């Protein structure tokens, strides 16, 4: 973890640095805070309480945020993290790299579900 | 074993009333560890089971509930317990956490450094401590316990509660005796960490006045006597059904009262978990620059 975390301090593009790293076979960041939940939630991406369905796992938000985890400035225009203090649902098949998943996906706006992983707006 | 399905074991009055010497703690399942589902830190089960037991206690649960979590960090630089507290507590609860070392958490406010640097401007409603210092006789310890004892006497709302981690060697005479100023108290040991002398000293509903006269050194001897007497099997079966895990939204009222106005009705309401007495301003918690 100390490896990839220090790696994104050597770049102006932490997102691409992390994604390129795991895409090249590097080990994803571990120690994400995986919650225990009744798989009976709504399945939206980010939520005030856990909302995993049977096909998801819920994580503590700060622990799956690259910027929180590496203690680097968040890119959001408001300066406030979109995950920290909230819970993030990850598709079950992507639990190997929740930090990469969040860096690679976007929740819908007219709808709170991951685009491509629950958002049925098209 | 119904106790397999409970979140843990609570020290009974059967052992609180004993009079024995402090002995070594000898646990039959020592060096054993409960397995966790892949990716789940053990402290997730431990904190969940603590919250599950507190769900059976008369906790005061107001709007804008003021929670401080000491010793929230880990060598991994994460805070699983704080995330459990976020899952458990009302959405409008304010979580402040603290640790000597850097970490990232889902708390509303996170303060690094010795807990003694943590300045509580206003009284809080619930204190959770997992603070533990790994560094011949087993005498009462000072450490962060001096700070926590003072916090209870000054910065805890009437009706507020605490859950403070102790072990065989990490404990405090003064902190046991402060439990006598709550309406009820116990030591709670999670099933998930049953093979450890760890327990959570619980004070439920602070009264600011002595309800029970406790000899703190003798009571720690009774705690160890209880642990030595009581089979506890590793287990997390209590975590199988989480449909009622969240803390009840009790809407507990917050009142400002002078000491002279606190009559038998008020004591009774505090003691039933139905009232808090403290300011209702906005909470201010910050790092003080010491020495
Ligand atoms: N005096 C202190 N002030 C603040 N934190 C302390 C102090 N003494 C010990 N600690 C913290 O006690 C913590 C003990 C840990 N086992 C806590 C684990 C953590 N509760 C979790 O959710 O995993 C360590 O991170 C210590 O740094
Ligand atoms: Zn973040
Ligand atoms: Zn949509």
């Amino acid at each position: 973890n100390s490896s990839v975390l220090s790696l994104v301090n050597f770049t102006v593009d932490p997102q691409k640095a992390y994604l390129d790293f795991v895409n090249a076979g590097g080990a994803p960041l571990t120690n994400c805070v995986k919650m225990l939940t009744p798989k009976t939630g709504t399945g939206i991406a980010i939520s005030v309480k856990p909302e995993s369905t049977a096909d998801q796992e819920t994580y503590g938000g700060a622990s799956v945020c690259l910027y929180c985890r590496a203690h680097i400035e968040h890119p959001d225009v408001s300066g406030v993290c979109k995950y920290k203090g909230k819970f993030v649902q990850i598709p079950a098949q992507c639990v190997r790299d929740p930090v990469g998943f969040c860096l690679s996906n976007t929740p819908c706006n007219v709808c709170q579900y991951w685009i491509g992983y629950g958002c049925n707006c098209d | 074993a119904s106790a397999d399905w409970k979140p843990g074991h609570a020290m009974p009055s059967l052992f609180k009333v004993q009079n024995v010497n402090l002995e070594r703690c000898e646990l039959a399942n020592y060096k054993q560890s409960i397995p966790m589902p892949r990716g789940v830190h053990m402290n997730i089960a431990k904190y969940m089971q603590l919250c599950q037991y507190l769900n059976t206690c008369t906790l005061a649960v107001p709007a804008n509930m003021r929670v401080i979590h000491f010793g929230a960090g880990s060598d991994k630089g994460i805070a699983p317990g704080t995330s459990v507290l976020r899952q458990w507590l009302p959405t409008d609860a304010i979580i402040i956490d603290n640790d000597l070392n850097e970490f990232v958490s889902d708390a509303d406010i996170t303060l690094f450094g010795d807990c003694v640097t943590v300045r509580v401007g206003q009284q809080v409603d619930l204190v959770i401590s997992d603070m533990y210092d790994p560094t011949g006789s087993n005498e009462s310890k000072a450490l962060f316990f001096t700070y926590l004892c003072n916090l209870i006497n000054n910065n805890l709302a009437l009706g507020g509660s605490v859950a403070i981690k102790i072990t065989e060697h990490s404990w405090s005479v003064e902190l046991y005796e402060l439990m006598g100023k709550f309406a009820w108290w116990t030591v709670f040991c999670t099933n998930a960490n049953a093979s450890s002398s760890e327990g959570f000293l619980l004070g439920i509903n602070y009264l600011g006045t002595i309800k029970e006269n406790i000899d703190g050194g003798a009571m720690h001897a009774n705690y160890i006597f209880w642990r030595n007497s009581t089979p506890m099997n590793l287990s997390t079966y209590s975590l199988f059904d989480l449909s009622k895990f969240q803390l009840k939204l009790k809407g507990t009222p917050v009142l400002q009262l002078k000491e002279s106005q606190i009559n038998e009705l008020v004591i009774s309401l505090l003691s039933q978990g139905k009232l808090l007495i403290r300011d209702n301003d906005t909470l201010s918690v910050s790092t003080d620059v010491l020495v």
